[PDB]
DNA sequence: TAAAGGAATCCATTACT
DNA sequence: CGCTCGTGCGGGAAAGACAGTAATGGATTCCTTTAT
DNA sequence: AAACGGAGACCTGGTCTCAATCTGCGTGTTC
DNA sequence: AGATTGAGACCAGGTCTCCGTTTCATGAGTCTTTCCCGCACGAGCGGGGGTG
């Protein structure tokens, strides 16, 4: 092929969607380009992260990025997202792993149809529950028995491991997370998030094209995260808030366990192939 | 994945940076990975083109007796096939 | 209805308690945040996660690109997160009589004069490249630069004439700034009308609007007054770079990619660049604090 | 087996050559081998009672996402922990 | 355990018998010990050998060791073969890797015992030939038969391969040639016999106490690589030399293709296999708690290290 | 029937026409290859392919020793290829008639004041252990030194009385000779009677026959004799690698290997522990050439 | 006047794009 | 019940369509010297 | 404002070489 | 004679600071269709206990 120049490289130089690591947190650092190479900067020292095998790259609070560490972070198919306090609160891709549109192509015609949208919703939620049958279930209702599950699972779990919790089912626009168990729902939560925009982004998804979340540029993101949420995310961060001590980071014990939850389950393949099977290919 | 190894000796600072995008550097000049075979290929065609005029040297699992095999370009130690088995040579000045 | 379209380049943007903190070496500038449409964050910017907050607080479209819009690097969400322009989009290319009126209109854009209710999506394709011929030719004329065919080498660059060097510089450059605006407004780049099957697609649906009044006659121009030994690929990025500096275009863009999805003109909403220490007599009302 | 890889710097002659009898040296202080844990272990004894004043780094093939692991004696460059992702860490 | 000392390594430091590499061919070359490695040094550079990883290594001609160098070699288990011209020259190995002596007993009964070892001998032609009974036959029609069938398939791979044989057989003593076919028979054998003297002493079994052949120290090393020299030897050092060309050095291809096909047909594994179930000796994984014992008549093995006042 | 122990060390041996060749810093010697019988290659010796073929091809056992053969490093073949000892060897182990008999022969050529072809085996070792005790306490009060209890640790040498580090590094530099003893005359270290289980069993054998006037006496004379500090491992191993110089235990440990096994006398063949420059005038006469 | 012939005129066929 | 080799389904890349022009030879037309 | 390349500066660590000293790595009738 | 160690030497490469020059390595006037390669899939032996 043609020269090639650092820090540029082609998408069949990259690790496909599935065989990358899942995320990295970093806060109160600073991501920086220097010798062509994602560098994030601490008070003690510097750490070059392998940005070609990592899904999406969390930034936290007090965190710096520079332009160039952006165009790098792009170039590699990793996605960013600014996950400060009480959940996500931007998000930043750069263009495309793959140059076939055919999926997005897809997605359009099952979102602008609204037979079409219905199907895809029933099964969203068939997939999400396999034991029920919604055959004859409209759209509202399909909503109203989604959320009636998730917070159903959220008290099973609260009762299972013996925490307080308030019922508040995360909503990470503007989300309420004081209580432990919020901080480790969080945790999580954005760690999934951030690996949903990151498979979105890479297999050239539109993240705005939603079935069941509609009406922002995030919604497909939405439901593909709240797809896999209550299977993956809440027994963990119930287990983390469970399987706590005082003075121990909540934060850092919740990312890993979510970390080894997302290897364990392999939610990455799991992630792709259920989108194969959900927009018909 | 099998585990891939280079070794950059006397190389431009873009692509002794550019390398950490793939693997990690455990000690100077040198990055450790885990790739396929299509993915190890291409990143040892990049280090030959951006390279330039330095040493490079990689070694990642292959299918006879030791279980590694290695390409060296342009390096001060070449591999010597001693009836099949890969064992590195090193000039005396 | 109104779309600020700020560029901040060399600067660190910081937030110290409502507004943006922009740190140029020309002074410190303090916008707020809420009248932030789209912040195109240009090269040797450094943007913080204070900043960040604030920003996706106020449906800020933070868009990385080069200068000017030069490139395309990154972008984050849309104006108020809105997915109104997205959906149309969806609604107008899933269809095959959308998707052929949006065609159609695109050819009349581009040429006024000529008819396009019997032109079929291939018969737009022919009539695009013999009008493109057209143009080469007049323009090759006008600038003197001779014109054998585009050949364009996708992976040799070095390898072409001057003159298809500037052409391929010229349109990257346009390819770029048209990605930064669609990212900025909410559109798919790849949910093209007249392109389909890429990821650019909706890209090349937009630049080749401005590319023959554009970027071609910035390219004939940049190859006709070449010396020899010159790279070409960054003059015409300079003087597209330029063009864009003035800043009409980024404007053009919005309103046609507007007029595109038949959006009603009361619901349109009308964009426009703002330059920070070009602009400041204008900003001063709206509370945008400087200090030298 | 897995894959081991073994960087020494600043230590006695004799530590270089004895693993240059395990495994090959590809570059300066730098070896490469193909074995099971057990005999892995034993060498990274072998390397860390004879090292000496100097400093050992083991990259070995393990069961996290990216796929290795490290252990480092003394070394310039730490290894840093990001919720169960190693990297390579260099103090300023 | 105790101090690491550089030069030296314990059994449970060194890969298994069948874990290693087969063998490494050195010629017109010095090996020497620099910095505790064995390094072969030729007329360029020199090449430092993981011995520890490697089962055997042969010498060939204009060839020179250190004292250091094969106590070195010693250490790891690795066996030294003089590989000359004419076929396998001299053995040399340092002590056992194993520690304990359960094959070596085991081997010493079988060979005094006059019913265990036409046993042994019977399975032996087994192994070599499933398709056959051996139930009848006495020790003198087992050598008899064994040498009509090497023949016999010497002869048939010749003409297969085309290529001309005098009516001869291999057998390490004494043979000599200079034609393509010996060359490449004497070179895929020799590196058979090092790794079968490899794996015998590697496992302390005994060389010298064979079953069939009988009259000297490398009897069993004859004996073991019999079970495999008609299989892959031969064919492979007959393709070599059907398919070699003029001016190829016909020993580098026909080791070449020997090490191919010892590791295509997992010959060190079967082989520590078919060692194990030669002698009987059940499968136990449990490992004693310490090999050395004084041994009684009435209370069988006694613990050692102790003073009976 | 006799054999030739020739000791080589500080030399490159080659070969000539047919006889090796010694190049040490003396001078250089043509040894024939047919008069070596064993060819003990001590500290700083080169080997060459050359000179090994041809001391194979007459069957002569190379054994790689250390200084007058206190460790056993490597070996080659037996010596003439004969495996007449190690058959023997095993027929005289395999059945426990014949390992009582040579059990007792043992016992009994370590118990000379003695008749103890009686004593079953619990008597045979309760008496080798009071005779034990009874030698080292001997050995205490001649020389002037403390003694309470053996005691040592396999792990920890250095951890230990001196002593014990003494007795241990003489008993090591003799298991080194007896090892090589072995190996060169053909016999299996592993098959041993008393001591089973372990691969150098008949070397702790064959070594217990001259454990007690050997070892022990040059391990309480290094104990008495030693400054505080002093490596007193180095000083044992030197004082029996001296008392190996003369050649003396080499013969007898072969004679005594022939005992054991129930050779016939005329079947016994006698070493010739010979030495290079030491032996000049008796090596002349048998075609040994010694040029300087 | 008209054959006649080639150059120029207009046209048709195909390769260029 | 965890290992391999032979069977293939998402990516490719390459031609191959789809549309009309530019130049040149042929048909046509005009001149223009041929011959008269 | 960033990031790079070039050009210096400088340093540590690898390697070659010269005397100098040793020949080497130590249980097996100790609990 | 071979190998190790310490000393002392040299020097190539690494790292840092400084400086000036960049904001960059530049396709799709058009695509579908027919080709492919993929790295997945694949199945049996296992090795069981059971068989003997």
């Amino acid at each position: 092929a043609g020269p090639i120049i650092a820090g540029k490289s082609e998408s069949s130089e990259l690790p496909r969607v599935e065989d990358r690591a899942t995320f990295i947190y970093i806060e109160h650092a600073k991501i920086n380009r220097v010798d062509s190479a994602v560098t994030v900067a601490e008070a003690k020292g510097v750490v070059r992260i392998p940005a070609a095998m990592i899904g999406v790259l969390l930034l936290g609070p007090g965190t710096d990025i520079s332009h160039r560490a952006v165009e790098l972070l792009g170039d590699t198919g990793t996605a960013l997202v600014w996950v400060g306090e009480q959940g996500v609160r931007y998000y930043a891709s750069g263009r495309a792993l793959a140059r076939s549109t055919r999926f997005l192509v897809k997605q359009a015609e099952l979102v602008t149809n609204e037979r079409s949208r219905l199907r895809v919703a029933r099964r969203m939620y068939q997939m999400r529950f396999p034991t029920e049958d919604v055959s004859k279930l409209t759209m509202q209702q399909l909503r109203s028995h989604e959320g009636a599950r998730v917070r159903r699972k959220y008290r099973e779990l609260s009762k299972k491991y013996n925490v307080p919790w308030k019922k508040r089912v995360y909503n990470p626009d503007d989300f309420a997370g004081g209580d432990p168990i919020n901080q480790a729902l969080s945790a999580a939560h954005v760690a999934l998030y951030g690996l949903v925009h990151s498979v979105v982004a890479a297999l050239g998804l539109s993240p705005g094209l939603g079935f069941v979340h509609t009406g922002h540029d995030r919604s497909f993101i939405y439901d593909v995260a709240d797809l896999y949420k209550a299977e993956i995310t809440v027994p963990i961060a119930f287990a983390v808030a469970a399987e706590a001590e005082e003075g121990q980071d909540i934060g850092q014990l919740a990312r890993l366990r979510t970390r080894d939850a997302f290897v364990d389950g392999k939610i990455l393949k799991r992630m792709v192939k259920d989108l194969q099977t959900l927009l018909e290919i | 994945m099998p585990m891939t190894v280079i070794t950059l000796k006397n190389v431009p600072q873009s692509l002794r940076g550019d390398l950490t995008r793939w693997m990690q550097e455990i000690a100077t000049g040198v990055y450790v990975g885990n790739f396929n075979s299509r993915i190890r290929e291409y990143l040892w065609r990049r280090v030959q083109e951006t390279m330039g005029a330095g040493e490079a040297s990689m070694c990642f699992a292959a299918r006879n007796e030791l279980g590694y095999d290695f390409l060296t370009e342009n390096a001060s130690r070449s591999v010597i096939d001693y009836d099949g088995l890969p064992l590195i040579f090193i000039p005396k000045e």
